[PDB]
């Protein structure tokens, strides 16, 4: 159950509340995409930036 | 003089002055302490 | 049959006798329901499924997983005195600012 | 304590009140000890001066209202909302003690303004305050003037000369 | 696992929410006012409450729930216990049911029905509660244990003192210790779900829910449900009371149970009264209010506050429900339609309004700005209609009753310190000089701005506004002791002079429409955030 509501929640089918972003960080504190979200752990600006 | 010290010191241990053991408890993301560590190093070069 | 006259003990009469009938029930199909002295006792599979789902269900919703951010409490800002010495009106600015990022970001 | 207190209607009450100021001195959360005179009123042995005091120790020597923290937490308004209960409520009267605890609160906190309404509190009620407490908030209040801390920020900016209910902060 | 089921019998008639049951079996009892449990379904389960047990074993049940799924074949169960409801510390911050369902968003047992406290148990109130608006706190002051009435037309603001009255507390029960705070109850009985919601959202914003729990009975709810509601709050409430604890409780509103105890007696063909209603309308609200009490010390000196809400038609204290309601409770606060529409929200009138007891219970520095307003006002109501546009008179009675009626003007809760010093001003005439329109803002520049430390008269030594724990020493020593005193006046005398030398005249020079316009929405500004 809870397994499914995480694949759904990499696939986009369900979201969280207020708009939260969905992030390694973010998701590891509440418990392809997945490549996705190892990057998401390095910071946004950091990326852009250099 | 005493003041031109204190402004070396402050560059050279930014991250010393805050108290990082808290705002890291606070934030849930890493990226958001970051972001506040950023600003207030440009505010320290803008004021010297 | 045990728990049938053990409930026939507990109950206030116990000098009369004791008959059983059985009876069929299309709507559920598992487990039995008994009645003595006017009390029921209801052990079929749907009234048992429902209990057990219960407990998951509930504590499921409890959980509540989806939509679920985690934020700890704050304590007092205790701010120390010489980086207030160095720039005091912006880092008042910079205080306001931090919360309205932390929240849009 | 041969001394016997009665309620407002006639009925007698407690003094025995010893080991209820035992469960406050060894409480290390000051809540705690609230809940303590809220156990102790229940047994009909109404709060005195003394237990009132050893609340205002707790309150001092305590680290926090609660194990876990609170927004908006102060240690001086509790020991001065539990003297308005003592002089209002119930009729008794603090002591140099009670006040003393509330001076070193607020030298701990660095609020100097406040120590001197304490102090004048003090005096007016025939009070000596300890110098070593009036002495540190003046230093307090000299740390504040050389640095210019004595007020915050926020009151010395310049105010919009227009009208504006952006630029006046509501 | 050894658990077992009670049958009494089967459901023979249904009205509505009420209901009769047959007996399956002579010789069975059930005791009266005893909760019953009617098998809905193989999971699903109501709950019901005896009213009459007859001579044929027929007994007459109120539904309080899931009344559209009950049937006439279905067993009936007995529970055999009086109608309960968990209370606790672990119930705060949770809306529910009467009953004790919890209704989401996005061990111990408390009676529902118990008896009022005797004579003795009970006791006068000696500390108060602050509504954080200043006409009640200051001329209708509010015990802790004093029930005062609401009274007021649809659409006047009688919900919104009470939702600020919980919201003011959270600002000091924060500071202080967790004895002396006030944790609240809202009842809303009739009231819109959507209405609820908001109110969970906002107590959910300031941060009052902790201490503030919710009933729901919405209108779309059945009505025994709705008649049952206030009862549970009141049992929520009496835990803390006599556990040494205060709470506060609210009533939204007792003008709608009194509707659902009306079906529930007409659906039983009961013998009508006054009004349509059945006769014991009035012990029904009294078995609730008097309740609400200041325990003795003997029972923890505790106390349970209520503040109900009751609907008159076209401004009319003379409805049956209204008076009953007045013979019960310790005062009145009658909010005016006509005021409202006239822009003075809240729209007390004081004159319709009072306090029984709440002068016991009224900090002396607040005791001593109330008398003088008082007088003040008692003068203001007659100079204003004595008058009758005969010739208008420039006199400081009417110029202060104006200001301080402005004053009033408030959309939230105030701090004691932002309320005591603002009437004080207006009391001692240093508000005279500036103009009826610009009071508001300042009030605002005096409490939230501090011009004396802005300009540099810092002659003062300790009198300031920015700190707020000030107000304890008020609270303590009064305004009117030897060191408040002075410092006080040169605080207000410094704001008002620098007020009408730097801020009045620069309005008064503005003559340019979109510049008056920019100042009308920063008066409106300034009227909401104070
Ligand atoms: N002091 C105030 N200042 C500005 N607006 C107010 C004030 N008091 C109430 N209102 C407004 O009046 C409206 C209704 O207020 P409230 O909810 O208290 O009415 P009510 O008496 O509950 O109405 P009803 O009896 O129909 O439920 C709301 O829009 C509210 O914002
Ligand atoms: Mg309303």
């Amino acid at each position: 159950v809870k397994f499914q509501t995480l694949y759904n929640v990499l696939t986009g089918k369900q979201h969280l509340k207020d708009q939260v972003p969905v992030k390694d960080c973010n998701l590891t504190a509440i418990f392809l995409y997945l490549k996705r979200v190892d990057l998401t752990r390095y910071t946004r600006e950091e990326l852009t930036t250099y | 003089p005493e003041l031109k010290v204190l402004f070396k010191e402050a560059l050279l241990q930014p991250a010393k002055l805050l108290p990082l053991d808290v705002d890291y408890q606070c934030s849930h993301d890493r990226e958001v302490v970051e972001a506040k560590r950023d600003r207030y190093l440009t505010a320290l070069v803008e004021a010297e | 049959r045990k728990q049938v006259e053990e409930l026939h003990k507990e109950s206030p009469l116990k000098d009369y006798k004791l008959v059983l009938e059985t009876k069929v029930d299309p709507s559920i199909g598992g487990g039995y329901i008994l009645e003595v002295c006017n009390q029921v006792v209801n052990r079929s599979a749907a009234a048992a499924a429902a209990e057990t789902a219960a407990l998951a269900k509930a504590s499921a919703a409890q959980v509540d997983w989806t939509s679920l951010p985690a934020a700890p409490p704050r304590p007092s800002p205790s701010a120390p005195d010489t980086l207030i010495r160095l720039l005091g009106s912006v880092v008042d600015d910079l205080a306001d600012a931090d919360k309205v990022e932390q929240k849009y970001g | 304590a041969g001394g016997k207190r009665y309620d407002l209607f006639g009925y007698e009450v407690s003094v025995a009140t010893g080991p209820f100021i035992e469960e406050i001195k060894k409480a290390q959360f000051y809540d705690d000890a609230g809940e303590v005179i809220v156990k102790m009123n229940l047994a009909n042995t109404p709060p005195d001066l003394q237990t009132y005091n050893a609340v205002l120790e707790r309150i001092l020597n305590c680290k926090s209202k609660r194990s876990q923290p609170v927004k908006g937490e102060n240690k001086f308004a509790a020991m001065m909302d539990i003297l308005e209960e003592m002089d209002a409520r119930s009729g008794i009267k603090p002591n140099a003690e009670s006040w003393g605890y509330v001076l070193k609160e607020l030298v701990q906190a660095g609020d100097f303004r406040l120590g001197w309404v304490c102090i004048a509190g003090m005096k007016s009620l025939g009070i000596t305050p300890d110098q070593a407490l009036v002495d540190a908030n003046e230093a307090n209040a000299a740390k504040a003037k050389a640095a210019g801390t004595d007020f915050p920020a926020y009151l010395k900016k310049a105010a919009p000369e227009s009208f504006d209910t952006k630029a006046w902060g509501i | 696992h050894l658990e077992a089921k009670q049958k009494i019998g089967f459901v023979h008639g249904i009205d509505g929410t009420i209901a009769t049951i047959a007996p399956a079996a002579s010789k069975v009892t059930v005791p009266y006012n005893t909760v019953l449990e009617i098998a809905v379904s193989a999971t699903n389960i109501a709950n019901a409450l005896v009213f009459n047990l007859e001579k044929d074993g027929s007994i007459g049940v109120i539904l309080l729930d899931n009344i559209s799924e009950v049937r006439s074949g279905q067993d009936v169960y007995a529970t055999g216990s009086l109608l309960k409801i968990p209370v606790g510390f672990h119930m705060l911050g949770k809306i529910i049911n009467p009953l004790g369902k919890e209704i989401p968003t996005g061990t111990k047992l408390g009676l529902v029905e118990e008896m009022a406290p005797n004579i003795v148990s009970r006791q006068p109130v000696n500390y108060n509660l602050l509504t954080g608006y200043k006409v009640i706190d200051t001329l209708i002051p509010v015990g802790r244990g004093q029930r005062e009435l609401i009274l007021g037309d649809r659409q006047t603001g009688k919900t919104s003192i009470a939702l600020s009255t919980i919201l003011n507390q959270t600002k000091v029960n924060n500071e202080i210790l967790s004895k002396n705070n006030v944790l609240s109850v809202y009842v809303s009985i009739g009231q819109r779900c959507s209405n609820v919601a908001r109110i969970h959202r906002l107590l959910t914003e300031y941060d009052a829910m902790k201490y503030c729990t919710i009933v729901a009975a919405t209108a779309a709810d059945p009505a025994g449900l709705q008649y049952l509601a206030p009862y549970a709050g009141t049992t929520l409430g009496e835990e803390f009371r006599n556990s040494g604890r205060h709470i506060l409780l609210v009533y939204d509103d007792l003008s709608k149970q009194a509707v659902s105890y009306r079906q529930i007696s007409l659906l039983l063909r009961r013998p009508p009264g006054r009004e349509a209603y059945p006769g014991d309308v009035f012990y029904l609200h009294s078995r609730l209010l008097e309740r609400s009490a200041m325990m003795s010390p003997q029972k923890g000196s505790g106390s349970l506050t209520s503040l109900p809400i009751v609907e008159t038609l076209s401004n009319d204290v003379t409805a049956y429900i209204v008076t009953n309601v007045i013979s019960i409770t310790d005062g009145q606060i009658y909010l005016d339609a006509k005021l409202f529409t006239g822009g003075q929200r809240p729209a007390v009138n004081i004159g319709l309004s009072v306090s029984r007891v709440g002068s016991s219970a009224q900090n002396k520095a607040m005791k001593k700005v109330g008398g003088a307003l008082k007088m003040l006002m008692g003068e203001y109501r007659k100079m204003a209609g004595e008058q009758t546009s005969g010739s208008q008179n420039v006199s400081p009675v009417m110029i202060r009753g104006a200001r301080c009626l402005q004053l009033f003007n408030q959309k939230g809760p105030s701090y004691f310190m932002d309320a005591i010093v603002a009437l004080y001003a207006v009391t001692n005439g240093y508000m005279d000089d500036v103009k009826l329109q610009y009071s508001k803002f300042y009030e605002f520049l005096l409490l939230n701005k501090d011009l004396p430390v802005l300009y540099g008269q810092v002659n003062n030594k300790y009198f300031y506004m920015y700190n707020k724990n000030l107000n304890y020493f008020i609270r303590y020593f009064g305004l009117n002791h030897e060191i408040l005193e002075p410092e006080l006046k040169k605080y207000i005398e410094i704001h008002t002079n620098l007020f009408l030398d730097n801020y009045q005249s620069r309005m008064n020079e503005l003559k340019s429409d979109e510049d008056l316009v920019q100042l009308k929405n920063l008066l409106y500004a300034c009227k909401r955030t104070v």
